[PDB]
Protein backbone atom coordinates (compact mmCIF):
# COMPACT_ATOMS: atom_id res chain seq x y z
CA UNK A 1 0.00 0.00 0.00
CA UNK A 2 1.14 3.07 1.08
CA UNK A 3 2.83 3.32 4.25
CA UNK A 4 1.70 6.14 5.68
CA UNK A 5 0.22 4.50 8.98
CA UNK A 6 1.31 6.36 12.55
CA UNK A 7 2.46 5.05 15.20
CA UNK A 8 0.89 5.52 18.86
CA UNK A 9 3.02 7.06 21.59
CA UNK A 10 2.97 4.88 24.21
CA UNK A 11 5.02 7.25 27.30
CA UNK A 12 7.80 9.40 25.76
CA UNK A 13 7.94 6.33 22.78
CA UNK A 14 8.23 8.82 20.15
CA UNK A 15 12.27 8.17 19.80
CA UNK A 16 11.34 5.23 18.69
CA UNK A 17 8.55 5.66 16.68
CA UNK A 18 11.15 8.17 14.53
CA UNK A 19 13.41 5.51 14.21
CA UNK A 20 10.48 3.15 13.22
CA UNK A 21 9.51 4.71 10.69
CA UNK A 22 13.21 5.35 8.91
CA UNK A 23 13.42 1.47 9.06
CA UNK A 24 9.81 1.04 7.86
CA UNK A 25 11.15 3.26 4.76
CA UNK A 26 14.22 1.47 4.42
CA UNK A 27 12.96 -0.02 1.08
CA UNK A 28 15.53 -3.48 1.34
CA UNK A 29 14.47 -3.79 5.39
CA UNK A 30 11.32 -3.66 4.42
CA UNK A 31 10.85 -5.79 1.94
CA UNK A 32 12.54 -8.21 3.55
CA UNK A 33 9.60 -8.06 6.36
CA UNK A 34 7.16 -8.00 3.36
CA UNK A 35 8.45 -10.54 1.50
CA UNK A 36 9.04 -12.88 4.76
CA UNK A 37 12.44 -13.63 3.98
CA UNK A 38 13.43 -13.53 7.63
CA UNK A 39 11.36 -16.78 8.08
CA UNK A 40 14.47 -18.50 6.36
CA UNK A 41 16.96 -17.07 8.24
CA UNK A 42 15.16 -17.71 11.99
CA UNK A 43 17.19 -20.17 13.45
CA UNK A 44 15.55 -23.26 15.12
CA UNK A 45 16.46 -25.98 18.00
CA UNK A 46 17.77 -25.31 21.28
CA UNK A 47 18.45 -21.52 22.61
CA UNK A 48 17.08 -20.30 19.32
CA UNK A 49 15.25 -16.27 19.68
CA UNK A 50 13.07 -14.83 17.49
CA UNK A 51 10.14 -13.20 19.29
CA UNK A 52 11.77 -9.19 18.54
CA UNK A 53 12.46 -9.86 14.55
CA UNK A 54 8.93 -11.61 14.51
CA UNK A 55 6.69 -8.63 16.39
CA UNK A 56 9.19 -5.96 14.11
CA UNK A 57 8.32 -7.57 11.09
CA UNK A 58 4.48 -7.76 12.02
CA UNK A 59 4.39 -4.39 12.53
CA UNK A 60 6.51 -3.73 9.31
CA UNK A 61 4.25 -5.55 7.70
CA UNK A 62 0.72 -3.98 9.53
CA UNK A 63 2.26 -0.49 8.45
CA UNK A 64 2.68 -1.17 4.81
CA UNK A 65 -1.10 -2.83 4.76
CA UNK A 66 -3.19 -0.37 6.46
CA UNK A 67 -5.03 2.33 5.28
CA UNK A 68 -4.27 6.06 5.58
CA UNK A 69 -4.87 8.15 8.54
CA UNK A 70 -4.34 4.47 10.81
CA UNK A 71 -2.52 4.59 13.58
CA UNK A 72 -1.18 1.37 14.60
CA UNK A 73 0.20 0.80 18.58
CA UNK A 74 3.78 -1.13 18.18
CA UNK A 75 2.92 -2.15 22.34
CA UNK A 76 3.54 -5.68 21.29
CA UNK A 77 7.33 -4.87 19.88
CA UNK A 78 8.08 -2.66 22.82
CA UNK A 79 7.80 -5.49 25.21
CA UNK A 80 10.30 -7.69 22.56
CA UNK A 81 12.82 -4.46 21.96
CA UNK A 82 13.10 -3.96 26.33
CA UNK A 83 13.11 -8.01 26.49
CA UNK A 84 16.34 -8.02 24.43
CA UNK A 85 17.35 -4.05 26.09
CA UNK A 86 16.34 -3.56 29.52
CA UNK A 87 17.53 0.09 28.99
CA UNK A 88 14.06 0.55 27.07
CA UNK A 89 12.19 -0.94 30.14
CA UNK A 90 9.66 1.51 31.12
CA UNK A 91 8.46 4.78 29.95
CA UNK A 92 11.35 7.80 30.10
CA UNK A 93 12.70 9.56 26.92
CA UNK A 94 15.41 7.39 25.03
CA UNK A 95 18.27 8.13 22.58
CA UNK A 96 16.84 7.37 18.82
CA UNK A 97 20.17 6.42 17.79
CA UNK A 98 21.21 4.68 21.25
CA UNK A 99 17.46 2.45 20.26
CA UNK A 100 18.68 2.14 16.74
CA UNK A 101 21.98 0.21 17.73
CA UNK A 102 20.60 -1.99 20.10
CA UNK A 103 16.95 -2.66 18.05
CA UNK A 104 20.00 -3.45 14.67
CA UNK A 105 21.83 -5.50 17.37
CA UNK A 106 18.63 -7.84 17.93
CA UNK A 107 17.18 -8.10 14.36
CA UNK A 108 20.95 -8.67 13.00
CA UNK A 109 21.34 -11.32 15.92
CA UNK A 110 18.07 -13.51 15.24
CA UNK A 111 18.74 -13.54 11.72
CA UNK A 112 22.56 -14.38 11.74
CA UNK A 113 24.09 -17.19 9.58
CA UNK A 114 26.05 -17.85 12.92
CA UNK A 115 52.28 -7.34 7.93
CA UNK A 116 52.89 -8.78 4.73
CA UNK A 117 49.96 -8.19 2.67
CA UNK A 118 49.02 -4.96 1.04
CA UNK A 119 46.56 -2.82 2.11
CA UNK A 120 43.16 -3.84 0.12
CA UNK A 121 44.06 -7.24 0.43
CA UNK A 122 44.64 -6.80 4.30
CA UNK A 123 41.31 -5.09 4.72
CA UNK A 124 39.61 -7.63 2.33
CA UNK A 125 40.92 -10.84 4.62
CA UNK A 126 39.82 -8.45 7.88
CA UNK A 127 36.12 -8.63 6.37
CA UNK A 128 36.44 -12.00 6.01
CA UNK A 129 37.09 -12.66 9.19
CA UNK A 130 34.03 -10.27 10.37
CA UNK A 131 32.17 -12.43 8.44
CA UNK A 132 32.94 -15.52 9.98
CA UNK A 133 31.46 -13.97 13.27
CA UNK A 134 28.50 -11.31 11.66
CA UNK A 135 26.63 -12.01 8.55
CA UNK A 136 23.27 -11.46 7.96
CA UNK A 137 20.81 -10.22 5.02
CA UNK A 138 20.12 -6.89 7.78
CA UNK A 139 23.99 -6.77 7.93
CA UNK A 140 24.50 -6.91 4.12
CA UNK A 141 22.51 -3.43 4.17
CA UNK A 142 24.37 -1.31 6.78
CA UNK A 143 27.52 -2.53 7.61
CA UNK A 144 30.76 -1.19 6.40
CA UNK A 145 34.55 -0.88 6.64
CA UNK A 146 36.67 1.99 8.61
CA UNK A 147 40.24 2.32 7.96
CA UNK A 148 42.48 3.73 10.52
CA UNK A 149 45.88 4.33 9.40
CA UNK A 150 48.23 4.90 12.21
CA UNK A 151 51.83 6.39 11.41
CA UNK A 152 54.48 6.98 13.81
CA UNK A 153 56.77 9.89 13.00
CA UNK A 154 60.05 8.66 14.23
CA UNK A 155 60.26 5.44 12.20
CA UNK A 156 57.50 5.94 9.48
CA UNK A 157 55.91 3.05 10.10
CA UNK A 158 52.21 3.44 8.89
CA UNK A 159 49.73 0.64 10.88
CA UNK A 160 46.39 0.30 9.48
CA UNK A 161 43.42 -1.49 10.90
CA UNK A 162 39.87 -2.05 9.60
CA UNK A 163 36.95 -1.83 11.78
CA UNK A 164 33.61 -2.35 10.31
CA UNK A 165 30.71 0.25 11.44
CA UNK A 166 27.16 -0.01 11.27
CA UNK A 167 26.72 3.70 11.13
CA UNK A 168 28.78 6.72 11.31
CA UNK A 169 29.28 9.38 14.46
CA UNK A 170 30.43 12.78 13.04
CA UNK A 171 31.25 15.40 14.83
CA UNK A 172 29.52 19.00 14.27
CA UNK A 173 32.22 20.76 12.47
CA UNK A 174 31.45 24.11 14.16
CA UNK A 175 29.44 29.33 12.40
CA UNK A 176 26.03 29.59 11.44
CA UNK A 177 25.89 27.16 9.01
CA UNK A 178 27.89 23.82 8.92
CA UNK A 179 27.98 21.37 5.72
CA UNK A 180 27.78 17.80 5.81
CA UNK A 181 30.68 17.45 3.82
CA UNK A 182 32.67 19.50 6.52
CA UNK A 183 31.93 17.32 9.27
CA UNK A 184 33.04 14.32 6.84
CA UNK A 185 36.19 16.08 6.72
CA UNK A 186 36.69 17.13 10.30
CA UNK A 187 36.04 13.03 11.08
CA UNK A 188 38.89 12.13 8.36
CA UNK A 189 41.10 14.55 8.96
CA UNK A 190 44.37 14.15 10.14
CA UNK A 191 45.02 13.59 13.79
CA UNK A 192 48.05 14.56 15.49
CA UNK A 193 48.50 12.06 18.27
CA UNK A 194 50.80 14.30 21.13
CA UNK A 195 51.28 14.56 24.18
CA UNK A 196 49.32 12.34 26.57
CA UNK A 197 47.86 10.68 23.64
CA UNK A 198 51.51 9.54 22.02
CA UNK A 199 50.37 6.09 21.50
CA UNK A 200 52.98 3.41 21.94
CA UNK A 201 54.80 2.20 18.22
CA UNK A 202 55.99 -1.63 18.60
CA UNK A 203 58.82 -1.00 16.23
CA UNK A 204 60.07 2.29 17.76
CA UNK A 205 59.20 0.45 21.51
CA UNK A 206 58.29 3.48 23.07
CA UNK A 207 55.50 6.33 22.74
CA UNK A 208 56.11 8.39 19.72
CA UNK A 209 53.91 10.81 18.06
CA UNK A 210 51.82 9.80 15.47
CA UNK A 211 49.27 10.65 12.70
CA UNK A 212 46.18 9.30 12.87
CA UNK A 213 43.08 9.31 9.95
CA UNK A 214 39.90 7.79 8.56
CA UNK A 215 39.31 6.37 5.57
CA UNK A 216 36.63 3.88 4.55
CA UNK A 217 37.48 1.17 2.94
CA UNK A 218 33.91 -0.59 2.61
CA UNK A 219 30.54 1.75 1.36
CA UNK A 220 27.66 0.02 2.54
CA UNK A 221 24.08 0.10 1.06
CA UNK A 222 22.56 2.19 3.55
CA UNK A 223 24.89 4.83 5.30
CA UNK A 224 23.67 5.91 8.65
CA UNK A 225 25.16 9.08 9.50
CA UNK A 226 24.55 10.45 13.17
CA UNK A 227 25.04 14.12 14.21
CA UNK A 228 27.14 14.91 17.19
CA UNK A 229 24.49 17.53 18.46
CA UNK A 230 26.08 17.57 21.86
CA UNK A 231 28.55 19.24 24.34
CA UNK A 232 29.87 18.90 27.86
CA UNK A 233 29.87 21.83 30.13
CA UNK A 234 30.41 20.85 33.98
CA UNK A 235 28.95 17.06 33.68
CA UNK A 236 26.22 18.55 32.15
CA UNK A 237 25.15 17.60 28.63
CA UNK A 238 24.73 20.51 26.28
CA UNK A 239 22.77 19.86 22.72
CA UNK A 240 24.09 21.39 19.96
CA UNK A 241 21.47 23.02 17.56
CA UNK A 242 23.97 24.15 14.73
CA UNK A 243 22.36 23.94 11.91
CA UNK A 244 23.94 21.39 9.76
CA UNK A 245 23.32 21.65 5.95
CA UNK A 246 22.66 18.45 4.24
CA UNK A 247 22.03 17.14 0.95
CA UNK A 248 19.26 15.60 -0.42
CA UNK A 249 20.62 14.37 -3.60
CA UNK A 250 24.41 13.26 -4.88
CA UNK A 251 25.84 12.75 -1.74
CA UNK A 252 29.36 12.07 -3.22
CA UNK A 253 32.18 10.46 -0.63
CA UNK A 254 34.58 9.21 -2.99
CA UNK A 255 37.13 11.76 -1.25
CA UNK A 256 37.02 9.68 1.99
CA UNK A 257 37.64 6.56 -0.05
CA UNK A 258 40.66 4.49 0.88
CA UNK A 259 41.08 3.82 -2.73
CA UNK A 260 39.75 5.86 -5.09
CA UNK A 261 37.51 4.08 -6.60
CA UNK A 262 33.92 5.89 -7.44
CA UNK A 263 31.36 3.82 -6.37
CA UNK A 264 30.24 5.95 -2.93
CA UNK A 265 27.33 7.98 -3.88
CA UNK A 266 24.35 8.39 -1.54
CA UNK A 267 20.69 9.73 -1.30
CA UNK A 268 18.95 10.87 1.30
CA UNK A 269 15.77 8.64 2.40
CA UNK A 270 15.04 9.18 5.64
CA UNK A 271 15.77 11.19 8.91
CA UNK A 272 15.19 11.55 12.08
CA UNK A 273 14.88 14.79 13.76
CA UNK A 274 15.08 15.66 17.32
CA UNK A 275 14.01 19.27 18.43
CA UNK A 276 13.66 21.19 21.63
CA UNK A 277 15.82 21.43 25.02
CA UNK A 278 18.18 17.59 25.26
CA UNK A 279 16.10 16.61 27.93
CA UNK A 280 12.41 17.05 27.44
CA UNK A 281 12.80 17.31 23.83
CA UNK A 282 10.68 15.64 20.82
CA UNK A 283 11.27 12.95 17.99
CA UNK A 284 9.90 13.24 14.59
CA UNK A 285 10.68 11.18 11.29
CA UNK A 286 10.82 12.51 7.98
CA UNK A 287 10.49 9.65 5.50
CA UNK A 288 10.93 9.14 1.52
CA UNK A 289 8.35 6.50 0.45
CA UNK A 290 10.27 4.13 -1.69
CA UNK A 291 7.07 3.25 -4.04
CA UNK A 292 6.35 7.00 -4.56
CA UNK A 293 9.08 8.82 -3.89
CA UNK A 294 7.13 11.55 -1.74
CA UNK A 295 8.43 12.86 1.20
CA UNK A 296 5.97 12.69 4.43
CA UNK A 297 6.55 13.84 7.89
CA UNK A 298 5.85 10.80 10.52
CA UNK A 299 5.42 12.65 14.24
CA UNK A 300 3.91 9.49 16.39
CA UNK A 301 0.22 9.36 15.37
CA UNK A 302 -0.15 11.80 13.06
CA UNK A 303 1.51 11.68 9.25
CA UNK A 304 1.42 14.55 6.56
CA UNK A 305 2.68 15.08 3.43
CA UNK A 306 5.99 17.41 2.75
CA UNK A 307 7.65 19.18 0.97
CA UNK A 308 11.43 18.42 -0.36
CA UNK A 309 12.23 21.53 0.78
CA UNK A 310 11.01 20.61 4.32
CA UNK A 311 13.39 18.08 5.02
CA UNK A 312 16.63 19.87 5.67
CA UNK A 313 16.16 21.57 9.32
CA UNK A 314 18.25 22.54 12.22
CA UNK A 315 16.78 19.33 14.10
CA UNK A 316 18.03 16.50 11.94
CA UNK A 317 19.72 14.28 14.50
CA UNK A 318 20.51 11.09 12.09
CA UNK A 319 20.66 10.72 8.30
CA UNK A 320 19.92 7.57 6.29
CA UNK A 321 21.05 7.51 3.09
CA UNK A 322 21.21 4.63 0.06
CA UNK A 323 23.89 4.06 -2.40
CA UNK A 324 23.15 5.11 -5.70
CA UNK A 325 23.81 2.59 -8.98
CA UNK A 326 27.45 3.64 -10.38
CA UNK A 327 27.14 6.05 -13.83
CA UNK A 328 25.40 3.99 -17.02
CA UNK A 329 27.31 3.73 -19.80
CA UNK A 330 26.48 5.75 -22.75
CA UNK B 1 49.53 -7.85 27.31
CA UNK B 2 49.04 -3.90 26.66
CA UNK B 3 47.68 -2.51 24.41
CA UNK B 4 46.58 1.34 22.99
CA UNK B 5 43.31 1.65 22.17
CA UNK B 6 41.58 4.97 20.64
CA UNK B 7 38.29 7.02 21.23
CA UNK B 8 36.63 9.29 18.82
CA UNK B 9 35.85 12.67 22.02
CA UNK B 10 32.62 15.27 20.51
CA UNK B 11 35.33 17.03 18.54
CA UNK B 12 37.06 14.21 16.08
CA UNK B 13 39.86 14.26 17.70
CA UNK B 14 40.72 11.20 19.36
CA UNK B 15 42.29 10.15 22.57
CA UNK B 16 44.36 7.30 23.33
CA UNK B 17 44.02 4.58 26.24
CA UNK B 18 47.00 2.01 27.71
CA UNK B 19 44.47 -1.01 28.29
CA UNK B 20 44.15 -4.59 28.92
CA UNK B 21 42.11 -7.02 27.01
CA UNK B 22 40.50 -8.17 30.00
CA UNK B 23 39.69 -4.58 31.12
CA UNK B 24 35.96 -3.77 31.89
CA UNK B 25 33.76 -1.53 30.31
CA UNK B 26 33.24 0.66 33.81
CA UNK B 27 37.21 0.69 33.93
CA UNK B 28 37.34 2.29 30.21
CA UNK B 29 34.81 4.94 31.00
CA UNK B 30 36.80 5.99 34.20
CA UNK B 31 39.67 6.60 32.08
CA UNK B 32 37.61 8.95 29.51
CA UNK B 33 36.55 10.54 32.29
CA UNK B 34 39.24 11.11 33.85
CA UNK B 35 40.40 13.16 30.50
CA UNK B 36 37.30 14.35 28.90
CA UNK B 37 35.26 15.33 31.94
CA UNK B 38 32.33 13.20 30.97
CA UNK B 39 30.94 10.36 34.08
CA UNK B 40 30.44 7.32 32.91
CA UNK B 41 26.80 6.93 33.08
CA UNK B 42 26.75 9.56 30.36
CA UNK B 43 29.19 7.97 28.12
CA UNK B 44 28.08 5.69 25.22
CA UNK B 45 31.26 4.07 23.40
CA UNK B 46 30.34 2.41 19.94
CA UNK B 47 32.45 -0.11 17.85
CA UNK B 48 31.43 -2.04 15.15
CA UNK B 49 27.82 -1.31 15.59
CA UNK B 50 27.79 -2.46 19.22
CA UNK B 51 26.85 -0.06 21.81
CA UNK B 52 29.44 -1.23 24.50
CA UNK B 53 28.06 -2.23 27.82
CA UNK B 54 29.00 -1.99 31.85
CA UNK B 55 29.68 -5.19 33.19
CA UNK B 56 31.52 -6.84 29.69
CA UNK B 57 35.14 -6.56 28.72
CA UNK B 58 37.19 -5.12 25.72
CA UNK B 59 37.46 -8.83 24.35
CA UNK B 60 33.89 -9.29 24.86
CA UNK B 61 33.45 -7.01 21.85
CA UNK B 62 36.98 -8.09 19.86
CA UNK B 63 38.26 -4.94 20.34
CA UNK B 64 42.33 -5.08 18.98
CA UNK B 65 45.44 -2.70 19.02
CA UNK B 66 44.68 0.61 17.81
CA UNK B 67 40.76 0.29 17.35
CA UNK B 68 38.59 3.29 17.60
CA UNK B 69 35.90 3.45 20.09
CA UNK B 70 32.96 6.35 19.28
CA UNK B 71 32.06 8.27 22.77
CA UNK B 72 28.54 9.72 21.75
CA UNK B 73 26.31 11.48 24.16
CA UNK B 74 21.93 11.21 24.68
CA UNK B 75 19.51 13.70 23.26
CA UNK B 76 16.06 12.86 25.45
ZN1 LIG C 1 58.04 4.13 15.15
Amino acid sequence: AQGLAGLRNLGNTCFMNSILQCLSNTRELRDYCLQRLYMRDLHHGSNAHTALVEEFAKLIQTIWTSSPNDVVSPSEFKTQIQRYAPRFVGYNQQDAQEFLRFLLDGLHNEVNRVDHLPDDEKGRQMWRKYLEREDSRIGDLFVGQLKSSLTCTDCGYCSTVFDPFWDLSLPIAKYPEVTLMDCMRLFTKEDVLDGDEKPTCCRCRGRKRCIKKFSIQRFPKILVLHLKRFSESRIRTSKLTTFVNFPLRDLDLREFASENTNHAVYNLYAVSNHSGTTMGGHYTAYCRSPGTGEWHTFNDSSVTPMSSSQVRTSDAYLLFYELASPPSRM
Amino acid sequence: STMCIFVCTLTGRCITLEVEPSDTIENVKAKIQDKEGIPPDQQRLIFAGKQLEDGRTLSDYNIQKESTLHLVLRLR
